[PDB]
């Protein structure tokens, strides 16, 4: 099963044996379209350059197989819990569902953090479509992933000049 | 007697508030209350750190 | 005051509630960038206009009242003209060799290195920028330049944060 | 028995006076005592935060 | 639903801008306090009225959005029921005697040389503090308590201030 | 040894109680500015009045005597002679383009922020400030200077305090 | 001085920009520029104070 | 004499190499050289802040 994934790596990356912010939209819009339990009006490029710039650890501009990888096993379990706590069926996560679904997911929240993302990522109606589930979890993935590794004594603080603050801010 | 301590912990546990807490020797550790008993206060922030209470001076939450 | 056309401005595209939303101000920003076929662009997608309303949206009402929408618009006019001056070959679009100046003349004086970072992560595969990526990576590096020195207190150049005041500084959007 | 804690934190309480809570670490915090157990005290100023009698040195009433 | 006849008045008040002025406010409380014939008052004055948006204006914009103003207006609603409820003796105006339970139902929880100074300086030779009086009093200290936590930053009761900080919380009121 | 007519009127402005009270600060201060048709105002107001004797009430008795009076005395005459000799256009207002002169020559070397934070706070729709309005902006000005002053005693610029003694200073009107 | 220094505590004292001035020892003062020579500036926050550009480390305006 | 140093400086303000200037007391400030003359080196970080050269132990660049 690792010999599937990298028959479908190397397919995907064509010439530069990597996956740039295109391959990975054309990619992920062809998988949503298997799955019409998947609300969502696509994946467009802007998504894809910021999902490929927070998995982009070497810093190439595209993902190569391990970076790739990575992403790819954290989008299918996403998947797996977008469908089991979507409750109502719409195909989306509403504000009353996102807690659990990031519960499972491992990110235990508080309430004025849910509502700062629902803010962000959510329509008027508080629901998310599934291009926007997948988005808001790898980036928050990611700054969880940097906020640790700048937190070496485990205070709970971390400290960053303007260098680091716009390599974590703006590189997403 | 202890009467105080576990409704205002598990308040902080329940709702999941950041809390600070300030060590004896003044240093600032954050996050939420994982759990606690008679002794310690496990901590969670990125890590899960056992922080013994005879080390801390205060607990103070956002609310 | 002669403010009268902002309001004016403003009325008309916030409608019934008053404020401005992110498809109001993809709308609004699509139908501007078509009056100059020199601005090359494949458009203001929702999610650049949920993010630019997110590091806009001071009073978290998720929206955009008055004041954040002259705040923004005001940017967004100033920059369009550097845009152009700074677009030398007449590409409609910022290369490489172009950024560093139009980011000076904005107010952004970085090194090379962050300047790569911007064309790796906002620039095409030429290191060509269009118009909506330009605009998009402006609001959100004036809003990170703002929420730094606001951290930055005794001007040292390092800011300390925990985890909440991190999220809610890079969950975007 | 003739415990004089109790007493002292319960009119400094009723009559809401500003107390300093000087820490062992030499540290100063004010507030009211919003309520206190055998082992901590919950001061009020903004925020309502629990110390640990084990970390004070001294309670200093304004008043 | 109730927030939506809310800022239906508030777009109403606040007229060609879209914001609640000194004196739009002022007009406002002056009629909405003459339909309560149990709240004894000599009206709010422009004075009055100034430091209120002053206090509230957090924006620095000179008058009330939205925000700034349904957190007003829902604290003077609050306050006015707690004025009625603690007026025990049916004067119309809150008594020495009195104003300890009505700030206590507020949630300022103050010791008496505190209640003396706010009597002092807002209440008549007979120690009774009448309506408008009362209004902004509360204003000014939900403001210096707000204020305060915000200065707070490590919780210890203390807080330091520049001359510059000193005079915007001290002057802007 | 001209001071013992000064403390006669006083005296006879202070009444049995042999100090000054609000109302009687308001009566003496909107006779005297009756006899300058050069002073534009609406009038002092009590709250206005309340406030100038609060800053004043050195030893609390929420009266002022002799020495409160003579210092608020001093500093009104003086200050009367300013707004009249930086009126330049002879409105009987001072307009935004006049107030940095007349603070200046009042002895406040302020920044611009803190002139445009007082015209917000003070000055009308078209930046004008009346009398009434100028004498209790330089009272508040004058009093939070000196509250700064004897609480910064090692001259570092900053000031230390607790919740009761921000009370103290800051619940004025 | 001949290039930087006059001009740029010249700019703060002409527009009466706050400055912290930060000591060698840490301490932070708070005040505008009054005046300078080669030798001192002169701080004014209530009092007018002499402060030695030898004690001095950094001039931090907030504009 | 600064026959080293002002090519140093000069190569950092060109470059816009980030630095840490480490003050004598051994606090840490980051930024840019925006400019230096004798006496001080302007550093840019959100402000422009004056450092004298005589309150500095080391500059460390990035470069
Ligand atoms: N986790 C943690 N505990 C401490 N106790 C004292 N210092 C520290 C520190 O830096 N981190
Ligand atoms: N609340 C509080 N408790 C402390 N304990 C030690 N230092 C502190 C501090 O700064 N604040
Ligand atoms: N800018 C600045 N200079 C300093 N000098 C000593 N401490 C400091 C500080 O915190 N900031
Ligand atoms: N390079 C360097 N210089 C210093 N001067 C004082 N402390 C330091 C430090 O940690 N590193
Ligand atoms: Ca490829
Ligand atoms: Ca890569
Ligand atoms: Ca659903
Ligand atoms: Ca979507
Ligand atoms: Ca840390
Ligand atoms: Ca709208
Ligand atoms: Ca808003
Ligand atoms: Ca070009
Ligand atoms: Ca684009
Ligand atoms: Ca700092
Ligand atoms: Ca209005
Ligand atoms: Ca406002
Ligand atoms: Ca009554
Ligand atoms: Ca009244
Ligand atoms: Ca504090
Ligand atoms: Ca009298
Ligand atoms: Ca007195
Ligand atoms: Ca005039
Ligand atoms: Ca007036
Ligand atoms: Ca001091």
């Amino acid at each position: 099963e690792v010999r599937q994934f990298r028959k479908l790596f190397v397919q995907l990356a064509g010439d530069d044996m990597e996956v740039s912010a295109t391959e990975l939209m054309n990619i992920l819009n062809k998988v949503v379209t298997r799955h019409p339990d998947l609300k969502t009006d696509g994946f467009g490029i802007d998504t894809c350059r910021s999902m490929v710039a927070v998995m982009d650890s070497d810093t190439t501009g595209k993902l190569g197989f391990e970076e790739f990888k990575y992403l790819w096993n954290n989008i299918k379990k996403w998947q797996g819990i977008y469908k089991r706590f979507d409750t109502d069926r719409s195909g989306t996560i509403g504000s009353n569902e996102l807690p659990g679904a990031f519960e499972a997911a491992g990110f235990h929240l508080n309430q004025h953090i849910y509502s700062m993302i629902i803010r962000r990522y959510s329509d008027e109606t508080g629901n998310m479509d599934f291009d926007n589930f997948i988005s808001c979890l790898v980036r928050l993935d990611a700054m969880f992933r940097a906020f640790r590794s700048l937190d070496k004594n485990g205070t709970g603080q971390i400290q960053v000049n303007i260098q680091e603050w716009l390599q974590l801010t703006m590189y997403s | 007697g202890q009467s105080l301590q576990d409704p205002f912990l598990n308040a902080l546990r329940r709702e999941r508030v950041p809390v600070s807490i300030y060590l004896v020797n003044g240093i600032k550790l954050q996050g939420q209350i994982e759990s606690f008993d008679q002794f310690v206060i496990l901590l969670k922030n990125t890590v899960s750190q056992m922080v013994y209470k005879h080390a801390i001076s205060t607990v103070v939450p956002s609310a």
